[PDB]
């Protein structure tokens, strides 16, 4: 890894700084409200 | 919540034709939804009438309702017309229209959805 | 098509007591395209079981579907009385399909 960051192939002694460590998502969810009513909108547009 | 509202029930005359429908409150006929149309007569054992695709657009009669009636339906709205020419004595009785609740292509094999029928008479 | 009897015409038993019920047919033999049905006058039919093997939405437990051959069977475990009405077998494998006559249970 700290070849890979450094763009060398021997690394000197020290101490180097790499990528992050982080936390991946599991899973998804979604809540939108609950209705389901279907909106009047044949009545605006086919009006005569 | 999904529940089937039907027309309400009707007088006609001998030597003319019927259009029938119903609805849905929040229920839509969609791709994969189909239903079938059921009458009941007094104190008599029901009847199939027929079924309809609303995507493919394939519909299945009875052998002896091959002359009479017509099944269409129009995704969009969603709805369902029933054309059924000379009603005699014999056709006076409560049709149904039954679909189950299926969305996703993922609904069983019973029709759960029930409409209350229009009890049709032609004197 | 297949011409179904249902199986006893009449019941009366006391209520609580276990039920079974049978439909029979001729035609082309499917099991798990059957359903049961029970209809109260003046309101539409609600259905029971679907396919010979699962329950719809809010059946309770008392139904219970059974048989392996061309028979088709249910069963009843306790006869609350607001159960007193007609059943009926529907199958969809075959051609244009047909009812049966009905079993009315009473009191
Ligand atoms: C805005 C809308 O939905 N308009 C529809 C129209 O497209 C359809 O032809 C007609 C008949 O069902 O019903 C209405």
């Amino acid at each position: 890894e700290t070849k890979c960051t450094l763009k060398s192939f021997t690394v000197e002694k020290g101490i180097y700084q790499t990528s992050n460590f982080r936390v991946q998502p599991t899973e998804s969810i979604v809540r939108f409200p609950n209705i389901t009513n279907l909106c009047p909108f044949d009545e605006v547009f086919n009006a005569t | 919540q999904m529940q089937l509202v039907q027309s309400g029930p009707e007088v006609k005359k001998p030597g003319t034709s019927v259009k029938v429908s119903c609805k849905a409150s929040g229920f839509t006929f969609t791709d994969v939804s189909s239903l079938q149309w059921v009458r009941q007569a007094r104190g008599q054992r029901l009847e199939w009438i027929g079924w309809t695709v609303v995507g493919t657009g394939n519909t299945n009669y009875a052998p002896r309702f091959q002359e009479r009636v017509t099944i269409t339906t129009d995704k969009s709205t969603s709805t369902a017309y029933m054309e059924l020419s000379s009603l005699r004595s014999e056709d006076t009785a409560v049709y149904y229209c039954a679909a189950p609740f299926c969305s996703e292509t993922s609904c069983s094999d019973g029709f759960d959805l029930w409409g209350q029928g229009t009890k049709v008479t032609v004197s | 098509e297949i011409v179904l009897t249902q199986s006893p015409g009449t019941l009366s038993l006391s209520p609580g007591d276990r039920a079974t019920l049978s439909c029979r047919a001729s035609q082309s033999v499917r099991i798990s395209y059957l359903a049961w049905y029970q209809q109260k006058p003046g309101q539409a039919p609600r259905l029971l079981i679907s396919g010979s093997s699962s329950r719809a939405t809010g059946i309770p437990d008392r139904f219970s579907a059974s048989g392996s051959g061309t028979d088709f069977t249910l069963t009843i475990s306790r006869l609350e009385p607001e159960d007193f009405a007609v059943y009926y077998c529907q199958q969809y494998a075959n051609s244009p399909w047909t009812f049966g006559q009905g079993t009315k249970v009473e009191v």
